[PDB]
RNA sequence: GUCUACGGCCAUACCACCCUGAACGCGCCCGAUCUCGUCUGAUCUCGGAAGCUAAGCAGGGUCGGGCCUGGUUAGUACUUGGAUGGGAGACCGCCUGGGAAUACCGGGUGCUGUAGGCUU
RNA sequence: ACAGAAACCUCCCGUGGAGCAGAAGGGCAAAAGCUCGCUUGAUCUUGAUUUUCAGUACGAAUACAGACCGUGAAAGCGGGG
RNA sequence: UUUAUCCGGUAAAGCGAAUGAUUAGAGGUCUUGGGGCCGAAACGAUCUCAACCUAUUCUCAAACUUUAAAUGGGUAAGAAG
RNA sequence: GUUUCCGUAGUGUAGUGGUUAUCACGUUCGCCUAACACGCGAAAGGUCCCCGGUUCGAAACCGGGCGGAAACACCA
């Protein structure tokens, strides 16, 4: 035996955590950092963007925080990236540019800035980073909010960030991870951007995955060889949905009424179906051993 | 030669003698203590008020004929 | 004699509650205050940034002041007979919204409007608080039933 | 039948604890880097112990955590110098097991006369698919209450992949 | 030796326990604070016999002391050396002090007078509330006589008063004496040695499976 | 009915085990070309979509531990004022008011906020 | 494997029972703890306030504002501990 | 003084809630031991005493605390709204 | 009672700053001697008083205690 670690004592004295903490999600403190506004404000809310690239697709949201439990204002997700040409590959790095451009269209249609402050057009990858126009109302500005990512260069959580500063946000981003930053020189390819936006590491291996061997192709990327993608297109894929986009943001969401309404879930018992369980045993066990 | 080293005994009684008094606070306090950033503001929005009072005055004769038709069309 | 130390004799005052040592919930920092408003301090462990002093825990005061993270607020302290009413700096983690204030408001916001109504009757109506009255001759009504017998209760020593 | 509930191996570690501190720990880090080929970390003490001729700080081992197809060909290649069997308390309450081997040349390792003897520790780490939610930075988890490896369970995992005679008595 | 019990009678200052606080205490006196068969059963020994204290005192460790030897030998008696089972319900926990002594040599020149007033610890003693109790013995319904006499013996080693009362539960237990036959057929208690615990309707269905089975 | 994203109050939400999860998602999961990181693609970063609810998660279950609330303990312990009350003293009683805590018995076991799904 | 109550490795449990230069006391867990990389906010400058209090200093501290910066994708944080 | 409303860690209480003391038995080769007695020896048998711990039980804390009073300290009860 | 000082091999004593422990004697074994001395070669021996803390590590640095010692207890 051992001493019993969880002992009374030790539920009566344990106080759990926050509970946005026991699932893993929240780092507030970093939190409190990010959302808390001055009281030089009072009322003025503190846009946060909002990208949690998940496990298949990638969700974009821009949100103030409330004392009730912060509301969002505008959110565009990845799995709506079809109605724009866009099929497969949504929840790599260039999808993430076409979710943080259709993020930041569907939120400047409101509010009537689609007209002003379209940022950059074709693509560059460098810095751009949107002036506000005077006569003009000002650019709209929010704080990226990376989460639990480990940001290192590359990764898709600031990367979908270039695809809001593109669309119009004034987000200050340095560039020091966007993919393409030389660790070892402290500058800019920006054509390492250029593929990275358009999916040409995917094209890439795509390209090395064809002629070294077959059945590594078709097991690597199936629904990329189904549905007719190719090289030599994905370039204009994007560059359509980039445009697609920039068209019509705005969102048209599906009308729902059909539900019959059944309750497949597994209700709660009762006080009397769990009082009668004992004394249904107890006279089972009762019974049954006064026999043998 | 020990003495007393402290009371508080017939204390009370003398500082009430005179019945303490909660600090009289008048209207307008000063500002002084409020951080520079609002005053080296709030100074440049008083001392431009008046630049901006034509239009106050004349507003002010539209709602004060609007509301002496007001106080008459109830007459 | 006692030493002066800022923090002497809070081993109990600052510390936190009960199974509640770790994250301030985020709420007490985006609630907002603006000069008027009425607060009561109430210091705290976690944070020692901008802390009180153990003199001004638990009282209230009213805003003067809003900087970034902290409130100025003045309070009134009684030293040896004359109040003094000073201002502190406080930083928010040690401040609420003291509801002292909003149960008036709230007869404010019904007796003007008891009044702006019941006027175009005529009929006047009491506004004014009225502490409780005596209370106000009735009946008893045993049905079927003498009131129950008690009697003091034999002593006898349990130990 | 079960869809997935392969009992499979998570990690292979090797340790060669030295407690010199320079020469018999610098050429037994050769050993590890040849046998599965990556530069192994160098340990080192957790504070002083006298009678060992240790110190705080100072470096005593070398050790290496090799996964994958190369950890099953060196746990094959492993085992066959005890030639498959083992003991039942090397099994542990966790559904891990380790043995011991007591010269690095039975595995088919060139010995030199400055390169001397050092036998190593083979411990491996059982695992499962969905173990890793332990080791996750977000959305961490426990491995359920099924779905752990018990001491039983990683007993015939040896008895049908080795076909080990594991042997009684301590 | 140690001054008259008169001048450490009243529970005058704060408890001094034995801590980092206060440290070269001279061990209590008293050690034993049970004597007799401890290794009895509840179902042996149903007579609760008490000495319940009348007054808010103190009691001194060498007072505790011989209230138990002069219990035990009006006992191991009449009763025999089995038939009965003795507690001391009071440790001598609160530390006395003493200044040291105001020592002079022939007849003085100096001692300082009450600089430094604060003196050693000279003992220990037991603090007392009124309707507490200090000794409890428990023996055969048989033998109540012999409980009644033995404590008003030991009456006789302490200071104040205190009544002796014989109490309603079953031996040393909490339980009321008429009904301890009833909870324990149909096992509302179980015998535990000296004790016996109370096992309710609370736990596992299972912890019960093992009763009633 | 329920989930996902971001949450508020932070156990009625935890912990231990037991059972069941349609579809969307969440996940496990499959790879290391590029980005990035390691002694190790184990974690982190990235490209994925062959499998499975095995687990996390959800939902329930336990005369379950814990917590949350009531009852009792108890008008008991304690106490604001009061007496030329009692008592050698320790202390105690009464008058005028306020009024606890265990053991021991019950009941409950996450409420919701915004934005999106699925059950069309 | 040598390896023993103690070296090294691995898994499980672990509300803090460790650690946070020092006395204690508070406070602290994807921290304020430990390990790394980059650094000089331990810098220049007015006032306001708190603490001892006469409501004087000194010390120490708290909020700001103005410069120059450090750091980080950034929100922020930082004018010694 | 009411009516709202915050503040509090003292009396009491508790220690089958932490920390610190501490008695007893039942339960445990937990661990292990040091003596034994029956054993060459044997977790073999029976004891024993030590230390731990599984349900219990006796008694405590000014420099302990789950709880937690009484008296008491703030504000607020409008025209400066 | 207050203020100092120490404790290290069988014995008296060195010693360091926190990594090591001495000297002399005693003792054990040889050697010379007819035999002892003396002399020559080798040897073995201490929780560095008992404690808890600090520290990577204490014999040595702190705190308490135990034992042996020294110095004050004046004006009436
Ligand atoms: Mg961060
Ligand atoms: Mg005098
Ligand atoms: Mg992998
Ligand atoms: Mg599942
Ligand atoms: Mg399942
Ligand atoms: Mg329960
Ligand atoms: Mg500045
Ligand atoms: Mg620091
Ligand atoms: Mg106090």
């Amino acid at each position: 035996f051992v001493k019993v670690v969880k002992n009374k004592a030790y539920f009566k004295r344990y106080q759990v955590k926050f509970r946005r903490r026991r699932e893993g999600k929240t780092d507030y403190y970093a939190r409190k950092r990010l959302v808390i506004q001055d009281k030089n404000k009072y009322n003025t809310p503190k846009y946060r963007m909002i990208v949690r690239v998940t496990n298949r697709d990638i969700i974009c949201q821009i949100a103030y925080a409330r004392i009730e439990g912060d509301m969002i204002v505008c959110a565009a997700y990845a799995h709506e990236l079809p109605k724009y040409g866009v099929k497969v590959g949504l929840t790599n790095y260039a999808a993430a540019y076409c979710t943080g451009l259709l993020l930041a269209r569907r939120l400047l249609n409101r509010f009537g800035m689609d007209k002003i402050y379209e940022g950059q057009v074709e693509v560059t990858g460098d810095e751009y980073n949107v002036e506000s126009i005077d006569g003009q109302p000002g650019a709209f500005t929010c704080y990226l909010d990376a989460g639990l990512a480990r940001t290192t260069t590359g990764n898709k959580v600031f990367g979908a960030l270039k695809g809001a500063v593109d669309g119009g946000l004034s987000i200050p981003h340095s560039t020091k991870r966007f993919p393409g930053y030389d660790s070892e020189s402290k500058e800019f390819n920006a054509e390492v951007h250029r593929k990275h936006i358009l999916g040409q590491n995917v094209a890439d291996y795509m390209r090395y995955l064809i002629e070294e061997d077959e059945d590594a192709y078709k097991k690597q990327f199936s629904q990329y060889i189904k549905n007719n993608v190719t090289p030599d297109m994905m370039e204009e894929m994007y560059k359509k949905a980039h445009a697609a986009i920039r068209e019509n943001p705005v969102y048209e969401k599906k009308p729902k009424k059909e539900v019959k309404k059944k309750r497949w879930n597994r209700p709660k018992m009762s006080l009397a179906q769990k009082k009668d369980r004992v004394a249904q045993k107890k006279a089972s066990f009762l019974r049954a051993q006064e026999r043998a | 030669a020990k003495s007393k080293n402290h009371t508080t005994h017939n204390q009370s009684r003398k500082w009430h003698r005179n019945g303490i008094k909660k600090p009289r606070s008048q209207r307008y306090e000063s500002l002084k203590g409020v951080d520079p950033k609002f005053l080296r503001n709030m100074r440049f929005a008083k001392k431009h008020n008046k630049k901006g009072l034509k239009k106050m005055q004349a507003n002010n004769a539209k709602a004060m004929s609007a509301r002496a038709e007001a106080i008459k069309a109830l007459v | 004699t006692n030493t002066k130390g800022k923090r002497r004799g809070t081993r109990y005052m600052f510390s936190r509650p009960f199974r509640k040592h770790g994250v301030v919930p985020l709420a007490t920092y985006m609630r907002i205050y603006k000069k008027g408003d009425i607060v009561d301090i109430k210091g705290m462990g976690t944070v020692q940034k901008g802390m009180p002093h153990k003199c001004y825990h638990g009282k209230t005061g009213r805003v003067y002041n809003v900087t970034q993270h902290a409130v100025g607020i003045v309070v009134n302290k009684q030293v040896k007979g004359k109040i003094l009413a000073k201002r502190i700096n406080v930083r928010i983690e040690h401040i609420k919204h003291s509801k002292s204030r909003d149960s008036f408001l709230k007869r404010v916001k019904e007796n003007d409007q008891k009044k702006k109504e019941a006027k175009e009757k005529g009929t006047w109506v009491q506004l004014k608080r009225q502490p409780a009255p005596p209370r106000e001759a009735h009946f008893v009504r045993t049905n079927g039933k003498e009131p129950e017998l008690l009697e003091p209760i034999p002593y006898e020593f349990m130990a | 039948e079960n869809p997935m509930r392969e009992l499979r191996i998570r990690k292979l570690c090797l340790n060669i604890c030295v407690g010199e501190s320079g020469d018999r720990l610098t050429r037994a880090a050769k050993v590890l880097e040849q046998l599965t080929g990556q530069t192994p970390v160098f340990s080192k003490a957790r504070y002083t112990v006298r009678s060992f001729g240790i110190r705080r700080n100072e470096k005593i081992a070398v050790h290496c955590t090799v996964r994958g197809a190369k950890a099953e060909e060196i746990l094959e290649k492993g085992l066959k110098v005890r030639e498959y069997e083992l003991r039942k308390n090397n099994f542990s309450d966790t559904g891990n097991f380790g043995f011991g081997i007591q010269e690095h040349i039975d595995l088919g390792i060139k010995y030199d006369p400055s390169i001397g003897i050092y036998g190593l520790d083979f411990y491996v780490v059982l695992g499962r698919p969905g173990f890793s939610i332990a080791d996750k930075k977000r959305r961490t988890g426990c491995i359920g209450a099924k779905h752990r490896i018990s001491k039983e369970e990683a007993m015939r995992w040896f008895q049908q992949k080795h076909d080990g005679i594991i042997l009684p008595g301590n | 030796g140690r001054r008259p019990a008169r001048c450490y009678r009243y529970c005058k200052n704060k408890p001094y326990p034995k801590s980092r606080f206060c440290r070269g205490v001279p061990d209590a006196k008293i050690r034993i604070f049970d004597l007799g068969r401890k290794k009895a059963k509840v179902d042996e020994f149903p007579l609760g016999g008490h000495m319940v204290s009348d007054e808010y005192e103190q009691l001194s460790s060498e007072a505790l002391e011989a209230a138990r030897i002069c219990a035990n030998k009006y006992m191991v008696k009449s009763c025999g050396r089995d038939g009965f089972h003795m507690r001391v319900r009071l440790h001598p926990f609160h530390v006395i002090r003493i200044n040291k002594m105001l020592s002079c040599a022939g007849a003085d020149r100096l001692q300082t007078g009450m600089r430094g007033a604060f003196g050693k610890p000279q003992g220990t003693v037991a603090r007392v509330h009124i309707g507490q109790v200090i000794m409890s013995i428990r023996t055969k319904l048989q033998n109540e006589e012999h409980v009644i006499e033995a404590l008003r013996r030991a009456k006789f080693k302490f200071p104040g008063r205190q009544k002796i009362h014989i109490s309603k539960k079953w031996g040393f237990t909490k339980f009321n004496a008429d009904e301890f036959e009833n909870m324990v057929a149909k096992k509302c208690l179980i015998p535990d040695g000296c004790g016996v615990k109370y096992v309710p309707n609370h736990g596992p269905l299972d912890k019960w499976r093992v009763l009633h089975s």
